[PDB]
């Protein structure tokens, strides 16, 4: 698959798109709460990250999202995040675009100094109002008083069972609607405006990077076929094996934080 | 609109 081959493309590329998956947030120690042993109390993300869960028990879901807003205070961007950001900046000066398209909701790309980012699953640090629909940034710790010191991850921990009026509300006073995380739950659709934009960006691009996920799976699978059908190279950087015989074009196996920074220098 | 993760 060869690094030099990749670097020759990288040198010439004027419009780079980098799609990032859970792997890159995992290297920063941010828990996914999915699959083997990633449990928050009795539940996993599948159970709590849904409209129904929120409608049924908005306290419990807000405990979950509060715990996750707070764990980010101690988790920092890994070198993949930074290498990307510094690349964007360096290339930008030269009149060369670098956009990030991320499934991750932790803002680690933003924290590493990336600017042109599309958070297709939203962000832990944005709220949406259930009444007026207003989307606003929110980095407050705690997000509201009632949740202070709540969200503890032990299967033991007693539910905070916060009254809905004391959960985060919409600060525009005529409204006072219940806020939810501005995030894409299971059973919800993506923003059409965001996908239209991403489509345009991937159509521009002449090098595409997949980092911390693969082309064959959501979300890369939506868009990689488009770029690939134009002859544009696609480089995967992730931790998955490649079969002995059927070597992938540009696949750099190993953790992003190691593989990516020398690729992008 | 696109079901997040196509549903499964
Ligand atoms: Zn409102």
């Amino acid at each position: 698959s060869d690094l030099t081959a990749f670097r020759e493309h990288f040198a010439k590329a004027k419009h780079i798109a980098i799609i990032t998956g859970a792997g890159v947030s995992a290297e920063s120690g941010v828990p996914t709460f999915r699959g083997p042993g990633g449990f928050w109390r009795k539940w996993q993300a599948q159970d709590l990250a849904t409209p129904e869960a929120f409608s049924r028990d908005p306290s419990l879901v807000w405990e979950f999202y509060h715990y996750r807003r707070e764990v980010m205070r101690s988790k920092m961007p890994n070198p993949a995040h930074l290498a990307i950001a510094e690349c964007e900046a360096r290339l930008g000066q030269q009149g060369r675009s670098v956009v990030i398209i991320t499934q991750n909701i932790d803002e680690l790309h933003h924290r590493a100094g990336s600017k042109h980012v599309y958070e297709i699953h939203g962000s832990l640090f944005k709220t949406r109002c259930m009444s007026c629909g207003e989307v606003k940034a929110n980095h407050k710790s705690p997000i509201c008083p009632a949740l202070d010191g709540k969200g503890a991850p032990d299967p033991n921990t007693k539910e905070a069972r916060i009254p809905v009026e004391l959960l985060p509300r919409c600060e525009r006073k005529s409204c006072n609607g219940l806020l939810r995380p501005h995030v894409v739950w299971f059973g919800e659709t993506l923003d059409s405006d965001i996908l239209t934009a991403v489509e345009r960006e991937l159509e521009k691009c002449d090098l595409c990077l997949v980092v911390g996920t693969s082309s064959i799976v959501y979300p890369a699978a939506m868009f990689a076929p488009q770029v690939a059908s134009r002859g544009v190279p696609v480089a995967e950087f992730n931790m998955e094996c490649t079969p002995a015989t059927q070597r992938f074009k540009y696949h750099f196996e190993g953790p992003c934080g190691s593989t990516l920074p020398p690729a992008l220098e | 609109x696109v079901l997040k993760e196509y549903g499964v």
